[PDB]
């Protein structure tokens, strides 16, 4: 039901040269609203039929608190371009594991993993009930609001969020023919279960303070021949609780459908009961602290692995074979009609 | 040259101004543009951190060397390379153009269901591929469907090359992804001469007649249950060829079982295919069928001309083995920016 203000950015803002960071298709300005003095952050997001799609998304999921506010969007015109402005709430805290980057003594206890990994699960538990299946939920895009400790974790970057069915899926069978049956196309079945995925990486990182994959490779959860124990390695995994150390095993199941669902992500023991929740003591602080170079490795590669997980649905489709050309096709079919003159004479 | 600042990917892009209408594609620093001195719609790639670490360092060069040496209609082919910086002392970003492609194979099995004559045209072309990266003396070590970009029309090209050397005795191990990997990776360390990516292609040639995985392994060891389930348990013949003892009685404590006749899975599937896919699949790796040998297979007796399937001219490594500073490394990379020859479009 939103409206979009087709009406001159700098009638009711003050859009100022300071840039609050780069974003992936343009600038990020500093913006203040002149009736309430409130500073704003401004996000281009070129005109297209995929911007319009996203806004009304991210519009939808604004009155959720641990998902950044959109303020209001606006349709002008800069540097000759059709171009969406998006005004958005400040984010000052920094990224997630940046506020656990920098700690002083308190170490980090795995009840404070449990508020966090429960603060993450209401803003998809928000967005698997209106069926906007977010698909890009990673470090780098969980903010806090300030400094303060009295921050709010929020998700942004909607670039690839979607509106999907809600069609549970009917849970394949223990019994399966020896051979393997021609898949049929179910494509948005990695729409929902794209987001578990990262909430088992999340809620993996933030145990350990590093990631399942070692290098190019993904979800499996080595420099020598590991033969067991490779899970989670004891070295910094041994005073894990194993009714946590289990349910990344059902979040990071290589099975889309198998995979454990949203509700049951909130209703579990761990999530649900988050006050009864034992105080071990981590080793995140000390483990990102080893190696601040390689934490952007890890940014890096699970954007990578997030693109299996997800389903580019802006690919074109392969034509059939007599319908399409290209310079090897014709290489070959105007050979074969060499030979028919050949066999002539 | 004169190029022109742009704020793209978190980053800022100052490229020629030859490429227009720089745009994002997503998680892939790439961005889609169009060349106005060649006429094409081409992609552009920014290496985030190209220099970091010595093992950052060494890889860009090793990396940025190979590209060069690809001249293939179904490789990933070089068509410039530049970089702002103009002399070595500001020398600090460097960026990558290539055809722009449009798939690839991973999120076209999990939209389209492909055709026996897709698996024809587009297994070939692999293969075609095969014999090219594998003429100059190198393994791919990464093919899987999400390396294999696919055109609107038909078109697909190998890419990735960042994990590839020219073949040695021994070399790092456990490299190639599981679920696309060969056994031997695992069962002998130095092992894999030049086979993974063959075998891989069975893994990928599999997915395109299914649309499923055929060796979804959840962890490492349960890669090797899900292959000798299919390969069946190899036999003591071939059990003294494996290298560790702790995998031997690995082998050795799963209720043995023999290949599996492939025709009795693949249901529907061209038997022509089937019994490309039984050379693909073989445990033993001297006998497993090589690129040229796949080529030559009466499944793509539709594409197959002995004339236009081109080899390499031989890559020496030269400096690639060597241990450098990172500013060494920085400077070997410089030289192979500038030597670069972009090829004319015949
Ligand atoms: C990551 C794929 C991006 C992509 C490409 C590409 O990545 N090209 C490319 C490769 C190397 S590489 O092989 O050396 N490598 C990955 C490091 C180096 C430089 C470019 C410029 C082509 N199409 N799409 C593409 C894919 C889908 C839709 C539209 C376009």
């Amino acid at each position: 039901g939103l409206q979009i203000k087709k009406n001159a950015i700098i009638d009711d803002y003050k859009v100022t040269s300071q840039v609050l960071g780069l974003g992936i298709n343009g600038k990020v300005l500093q913006i203040f609203n002149k009736r309430t003095q409130e500073k704003f952050a401004l996000k281009m997001l070129q005109d297209c039929p995929k911007a319009r799609r996203e806004v009304e998304l991210h519009w939808r999921a604004s009155q959720c608190p641990h998902i950044v506010r959109i303020v209001d969007v606006y349709e002008n015109l800069y540097a000759g371009r059709k171009c969406l402005l998006i005004v958005m709430e400040c984010l000052d805290g920094g990224e997630l594991f940046s506020r656990i980057q920098d700690r002083g003594d308190q170490a980090f206890t795995e009840r404070e993993a449990s508020e966090i990994m429960k603060s993450i699960g209401e803003a998809i538990q928000y967005l698997h009930s209106i069926n906007i299946a977010h698909r890009d939920v990673k470090p780098e895009n969980l903010l806090y609001t300030s400094k303060r400790p009295n921050a709010i974790l929020k998700l942004t970057d909607f670039g690839f969020a979607k509106e999907t069915t809600s069609h549970n899926s009917l849970t394949t069978p223990c019994y399966t023919p020896y051979y393997v049956a021609p898949e049929v196309l179910g494509p948005e079945k990695y729409d929902k279960s794209c987001d578990m995925w990262s909430l088992g990486v999340i809620m993996y990182i933030l145990l350990c303070g590093y990631p399942p994959f070692y290098s190019n490779h993904g979800l499996a959860i080595k420099t020598r021949i590991r033969m067991g124990q490779y899970e989670f390695p004891n070295p910094e995994w041994s005073e894990v609780s194993e009714e946590v150390k289990m349910l990344i095993r059902n979040l990071l199941k290589t099975e889309p459908t198998q995979r454990m669902t949203i509700t049951e992500f909130m209703n579990h023991p761990w999530i649900m009961q988050s006050t009864k929740v034992p105080q071990t003591p981590l080793h995140t602080s000390r483990v990102l602290k080893e190696d601040k170079e390689r934490w952007e490795d890890v940014k890096e590669e699970m954007t990578s692995a997030l693109a299996t997980m997800r389903v580019d649905y802006e690919q074109i489709k392969i034509k059939k074979i007599e319908d399409a050309s290209n310079p090897l096709l014709l290489k070959r079919r105007k050979k074969a009609r060499a030979l028919e003159a050949a066999a002539l004479a | 040259p004169t190029f022109y600042r742009q704020e793209l990917n978190k980053t800022i892009w100052e490229v020629p101004e030859r490429y227009q209408n720089l745009s994002p594609v997503g998680s892939g620093s790439v961005c889609a543009a169009f060349d106005t001195k060649t006429g094409l719609r081409v992609a552009v790639k920014k290496l985030s951190r190209p220099f970091q670490s010595i093992i950052h360092a060494k890889r860009t060069y090793r990396e940025l060397r190979l590209l060069k040496h690809m001249k293939h209609e179904n490789v990933i082919g070089l068509l410039d390379v530049f970089t702002p910086a103009r002399s070595l002392e500001e020398f600090n970003d460097v960026y990558l153009v290539t055809h722009l492609m449009g798939a690839d194979l991973n999120n076209i099995v999990k939209c389209q269901k492909l055709t026996d004559d897709h698996v024809q045209f587009l297994i070939y072309q692999i293969l075609r591929g095969l014999k090219y990266i594998h003429s100059a003396d190198i393994i791919h070590r990464d093919l899987k469907p999400s390396n294999l970009a696919v055109n609107e029309d038909c078109e697909l090209k190998i890419l990735d090359f960042g994990l590839a050397r020219h073949t040695d005795d021994e070399m790092t191990g456990y490299v190639a992804t599981r679920w696309y990997r060969a056994p031997e990776i695992m069962l002998n360390w130095m092992h894999y001469n030049q086979t993974v990516d063959i075998w891989s292609v069975g893994c990928i040639m599999a997915e395109l007649l299914t649309g499923r995985t055929l060796f979804p392994g959840t962890d490492h060891i349960d890669q090797l249950k899900l292959i000798l389930r299919l390969v069946g348990t190899p036999g003591a013949e071939l059990l003294k060829k494996i290298s560790s003892e702790s995998a031997r009685n690995y082998i050795q404590s799963l209720t043995q079982m023999p290949k599996m006749n492939f025709a009795n899975v693949f249901i529907g599937a061209n038997p022509l295919a089937v019994d490309l896919l039984e050379k693909m699949l073989v445990l033993d790796s001297d006998k497993r069928i090589t690129a040229a040998q796949a080529l030559a297979h009466a499944y793509f007796a539709q594409y197959h001309d002995p004339d236009d399937e081109p080899v390499a001219d031989p890559y020496d490594q030269s400096f690639e083995s060597r241990d450098l500073l990172i500013d060494e490394w920085k400077s070997l990379t410089y030289d192979e920016v500038i030597s670069f020859v972009p090829p004319p479009l015949d």
